[PDB]
């Protein structure tokens, strides 16, 4: 049959070693039982286990020449045993509710009271515990300062990639780290299955940890038992017990990929109350148990010995980082009125976003203004005014406008990066088209790619073909695209301010007439941008030799230079931007008329737009309107609620050095 | 006095009363036998407040319970919610056809042709495995006649949540749907509803050929009751005022500044001319078509805009505008689609962008305005359909601005008959 072997593991003393740590221990007298205490309360959901303590416990107890071995090897060892050794051991020592219970809603103890009257008055069926049971075991990952404390190379943790786990490794407990890029949705899964036996005695259970299961077919009541059948046994949807189930996969990290490989990946199980922990696209250190899972269930009679593997969660650590959404607290407040102190700001922040770009100081005042956005929430009798400003920045290859995009991005939480095809998934059809495994065919028809309150950036503004440049057409002045196929029309509300940057097909800026070089685009899609930016590369001596000692001196340092002169810094502005955001200032009357004779000065000058060699001065009234929205975005970024002719002033200037770039 | 058999009830008013709440509490819990006990006591309640009799023992009584706990999304829905009523909004993505469910099984002894009822329970049926006619008795005399049983009418919608639950550019959550009788074909594609249902859980067959079952259980509702997101004299009384004309005209744009004659001319259009079909002669056309040029400086797309609206029916496109033959995506048949212009029939048909048309479309323009009736020829479908739509189109100039001296032909870039 099956032959013997010999090992130095024995169950019981471990088991007695357990209850003892579980009663005796002294981090409110002892934790463990105030944890039991609020479970009896049906208050806590979930039991956590901290190794830290085992191994401390025993430390400090082996100075009394009593303790002969070690439980934490052994955890580490072997995981799942000691799951079901903890579980006897709670319900072993569970103490009595000293609270009050609403005894009325849990309806699975009321069945069983009601099973329990019928059976046990006759004078009766022992149920299974883990019916009984409503909490959940988890288990968290020492630390090292702990193991530190001690000789002891007790140390796990130590979070290797997705390839450096070995088969070696099925069984223990281990710490992974990557990316998480699936996650599904959360459905039921089964523990204890229970079926009805149309009125007959006690109502036969069953539990199957299995991923499969099979049902009965004939039942063990006695007058079911009896020679002929009595009523037909039904699976009870009520009586049964389920638990949440989600699946998810890990990638692993380009830093740790080997050169000339291919990144691997790993599946997680996921079960309990720690269910929808995590979200997709982030940094984690998951700690688990690595167990194989059977290849059986693809059913292809092959590959005999060989498994699929599988992690199962006990601890996640999100890390990453926190967006947080602006909420107050004491801490930024004292930094927001270090910013009041700090006197005008918008010139430092225009300094301190991208130091590492030499000059063009209005373009990053125009990025200042760009983030703060412009008028919005609408105007009377519902027409249609968005907050949303777009810019389009032309310039020769080789100024770095490209980086300057890059920074913005980085240094903007919504900012999103496309191009022209290179990937299909990004323009005009949704994310999870085709995706799930049952291919269900989920989509939305006509959206884009976080169009909502988001700021989209384009390289090669003239590259996009007509299908992406047909949607930033249609994503125009707030409006809503509607492009269906299958019947489907859940538009994607699309309030997006767009920036992109282009170069004429030439590659250098050229004598004639420039609206000759102009984008390539059609003027209407010219039209529609609220600012438009030329960058023109002039050789000079007084200019390119501090552009050149700017760069020469950052790679001397392989750093940002001491050069560089910023009081504020890229988190604070990422906290000032919200927080400006959230003061919103709006509009003030006074400023009408004036605005109104710059419009009459602006069309003065559409008077003169056949001067050409610049014809740019058009007349649109989408002007005057940029205009507005660009005073009350000047207000908002520093003022208080109300807009000043100041801001009117700022506007125009910045529209004159706009133009002004065409010489 | 009506003869109708539904009961609408709020959870609300069944709230304000001190002993209905235990109800309430024992319907969340239960609601199945709640409602079967609740629809036999409105059956006794005929007879209870008519003291005719007949009208009463035809029809069955049913309630439609509603707002009774607040509506929750897809993506938190936890396995302790299972078989509990719940409250859910969305949006309807497909439907299906109806889908027959035996309710009463027919058997027929061949030999003796002898036949009986036979009720089910659970959709399992307790075949009988000897007739009832002892003085045959035959055990395998039995086969069952499919055309002669009695089916009720299912049908599954498919429904996904509302945009507004996904704040972080996450991807839309689809949730099954199941109706029955009055509820079928209550919403088709596109509709914004509210359901109020209870919750069940499946096991999966997996594998037909056997009796194994997945460790995974598929999630759907059912639902009870779903909700929707003599003025004669008040004509003539305006229709007699005099000044009725200029009011009308520049109440359709409150925000256009001027342009009054072209609103009155749109409005015109709107009103449509008359229609006449004399048999010696032929039909004649009763559409209006108009066009705009300009620059875009004008906000012309803002009359197009309202146009599409006020009319009752008419369509809104931009420069596939008529019948093509269409590969089903879900299921895999073939089925005859219709265009947008065949949709707009006897209303107007809104037109954008009209300079980038293509050149392919522009062909079929030129034969539903000079016809108004569209044939199409293709994988052996040989058809004509009707259109009796009008056309409003707008186009933009060639260059900045449209230059006076420069006639309109060069600048909007069309060809002179479809412009004549
Ligand atoms: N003002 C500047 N300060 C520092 N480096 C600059 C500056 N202008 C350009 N560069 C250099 O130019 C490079 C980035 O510009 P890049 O050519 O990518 O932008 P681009 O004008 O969008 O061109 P392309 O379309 O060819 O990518 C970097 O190597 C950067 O050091
Ligand atoms: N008379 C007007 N009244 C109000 N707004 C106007 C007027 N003329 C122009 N506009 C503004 O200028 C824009 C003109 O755009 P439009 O010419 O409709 O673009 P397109 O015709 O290319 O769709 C509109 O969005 C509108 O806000
Ligand atoms: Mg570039
Ligand atoms: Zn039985
Ligand atoms: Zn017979």
């Amino acid at each position: 049959a099956l032959p013997s072997i010999q090992l130095p593991v024995d169950y019981n003393n471990l088991f007695n070693e357990i209850t003892d740590f579980l009663v005796t221990f002294k981090q409110k007298g002892p934790k463990y039982m105030a944890m039991l205490q609020k479970v009896a309360n049906r208050e806590l959901n979930s039991v956590i286990i901290d190794l830290d303590d085992i191994l401390q416990y025993q430390n400090e107890k082996f100075l009394q020449g009593t303790q002969a071995d070690d439980l934490v090897s052994a955890i580490q060892q072997n995981a799942n045993h000691f799951t079901e050794l903890f579980c006897r051991a709670i319900d072993n020592n569970m103490p009595l509710p000293t609270k009050e219970i609403d005894y009325k809603d849990d309806v699975l103890d009321v069945i069983l009271n009601q099973r329990r009257l019928r059976n046990e008055r006759m004078l009766t069926e022992l149920f299974p515990p883990n019916l009984t049971r409503r909490y959940f075991l988890y288990f968290k990952p020492l630390s090292q300062n702990c193991a530190r404390r001690y000789r002891k190379k007790a140390i796990s943790s130590k979070p290797l990639s997705v390839r450096q786990i070995k088969g070696d490794f099925l069984g223990q407990l281990i710490t992974v780290r990557g990316i998480i890029t699936r996650v599904s949705d959360v459905k039921p899964a089964v523990e204890v299955i229970a079926y009805t036996c149309d009125q007959c005695g006690y109502e036969v259970f069953q539990e199957v940890n299995s991923r499969t299961f099979t049902p009965l077919s004939e039942c063990t009541s006695e007058e079911c038992s009896q020679n002929q059948t009595k009523g037909q046994l039904f699976m009870s949807t009520r009586a049964s017990k389920f638990s949440a189930f989600q699946e998810c996969k890990i990638q692993e990290l380009s830093q740790q990929v080997p050169v000339g490989h291919i990144p691997r990946s790993l599946n997680i199980h996921v079960n309990g109350t720690l269910v929808r922990s995590l979200s997709p696209g982030d940094i984690v250190d998951v700690t688990g148990i690595f167990l194989p899972a059977p290849y059986t269930g693809f059913k292809a009679l092959k590959a005999g010995l060989l498994t699929e593997t599988y992690l199962e969660a006990q601890f996640v650590r999100q890390h990453k980082k926190k967006f947080a959404s602006f909420s107050l607290t004491s801490d930024v407040e004292e930094r927001v009125m270090e910013l009041i102190t700090s006197g005008d700001v918008y010139n430092r922040l225009a300094k301190s976003i991208a130091p590492e770009i030499y000059g063009n100081l209005d373009v990053k005042k125009a990025l200042l203004l760009l983030l703060v956005g412009g008028v919005d929430k609408r105007v009377g009798d519902g027409m249609k005014i968005r907050g949303d400003i777009n810019v389009c920045l032309m310039g020769d290859p080789g100024v770095a406008k490209s980086q300057l995009l890059k920074a913005i991005c980085k240094i903007s939480p919504r900012g999103v990066y496309t191009t022209g095809k290179g990937s299909s998934g990004v323009g005009l059809t949704a994310a999870v088209m085709k995706d799930p495994v049952t291919d269900e065919m989920i989509l939305e028809g006509g959206a884009l790619v976080l169009a909502d309150n988001g700021i989209c950036c384009i390289d090669e503004f003239d590259k996009m073909d007509e299908s992406d440049r047909t949607a930033i057409h249609e994503v125009m002045e707030q409006q809503t695209i509607s492009i269906s196929k299958a019947g489907i029309n859940t538009t994607l509300n699309a309030r997006t301010s767009i920036l992109a940057a282009a170069n004429p097909l030439y590659g250098r800026y050229n004598p004639r007439l420039s609206p000759l070089d102009n984008i390539n685009l059609p003027a209407a899609l010219l039209s529609r941008f609220d600012i438009l930016f030329l960058m023109l590369d002039i050789p000079s001596r007084d200019d390119d030799e501090k552009l050149a000692e700017h760069v020469t001196y950052v790679h001397m340092h392989n750093k940002q230079p001491d050069l560089d002169f910023t009081p504020v810094e890229p988190s604070k502005m990422r906290e000032y931007i919200a927080y400006a955001k959230t003061k919103r200032p709006v509009m003030s009357e006074a400023v009408n008329d004036y605005v109104v004779q710059a419009y009459i000065r602006l069309r003065q000058d559409s008077k003169r737009e056949m001067d050409s060699k610049f014809s740019f001065g058009q007349a649109t009234p989408r002007t005057l309107l940029g205009i507005i929205r660009l005073s009350q975005a000047l207000a908002k970024l520093r003022l208080a609620d109300m807009v000043d002719i100041d801001d009117v002033e700022e506007a125009l200037r910045l529209v004159r050095v706009s133009k002004e770039s065409l010489y | 006095e009506l003869g109708t058999s539904n009961l609408n009830l709020d959870a609300r008013n069944l709230l304000a009363y001190k002993q209905t709440e235990d109800l309430y509490h024992q319907l969340l819990n239960y609601p199945q036998e709640v409602i079967s006990i609740m629809d036999q006591t409105i059956k006794d309640c005929m007879v209870s407040l008519i003291v005719d009799l007949d009208e009463i023992e035809t029809k069955f009584y049913k309630v439609r319970p509603y707002n009774v706990g607040s509506c929750k999304g897809m993506r938190e829905l936890n396995p302790n919610d299972i078989d509990k009523l719940i409250n859910l909004k969305g949006l309807v993505l497909r439907s299906t056809p109806v889908i027959p469910d035996m309710k009463v099984a027919f058997f027929k002894c061949n030999v003796c042709d002898h036949t009986m009822a036979v009720e089910i329970d659970r959709g399992v049926i307790q075949e009988p495995a000897r007739c009832e006619r002892i003085d045959c008795n035959e055990p395998n005399s039995m086969s069952l006649i499919h055309n002669r049983c009695s089916f009720a009418d299912k049908q599954v919608i498919k429904l996904q949540e509302t945009p507004d639950f996904v704040p972080d550019g996450q991807t839309p959550h689809s949730i099954s749907l199941c109706v029955y009788d009055e509820l079928v074909d209550s919403c088709r594609a596109g509709d914004r509803i509210e359901v109020t249902g209870t919750f069940r859980s499946i096991p999966i067959r997996a594998n037909s050929r056997q009796r194994v079952l997945k460790s995974l259980y598929k999630t759907y509702v059912d639902v009870v009751h779903v909700k929707k997101v003599q003025d004669l004299a008040k004509i003539r009384e305006v229709a007699a005022r005099e000044d009725l004309y200029s009011l009308l005209a520049r109440s359709i744009a409150p925000s256009i500044y001027e342009l009054e004659d072209v609103k009155k001319g749109i409005l015109l259009q709107l009103f449509g001319g008359t229609n006449k079909t004399f048999t010696k002669g032929g039909r004649y056309r009763g559409d209006i078509n108009i066009l705009l040029c300009g620059d875009p400086s004008t906000s012309k797309s803002q009359i197009l805009q309202y146009v599409h609206k006020i009319t009752p029916r008419g369509v809104y496109t931009s420069g596939g505008l008529t019948a093509y033959i269409t590969r089903d995506v879900d299921t895999k048949q073939l089925v005859l689609e219709s265009g947008a212009l065949v949709l707009s029939d006897g209303g107007v048909c809104c037109i954008d962008e009209f300079d980038k048309m293509s050149d392919s479309t522009r062909s079929v323009l030129h034969e539903v305005m000079e016809q108004q009736t569209i044939s199409i020829a293709k994988a052996g479908i040989i058809t004509t359909l009707n259109a009796r739509s009008s056309i409003l189109a707008s186009a933009n100039p060639i260059g900045s601005r449209y230059n006076p001296n420069l006639p309109v032909t060069e600048n909007i870039d069309l060809p002179p008959p479809l412009l004549s």
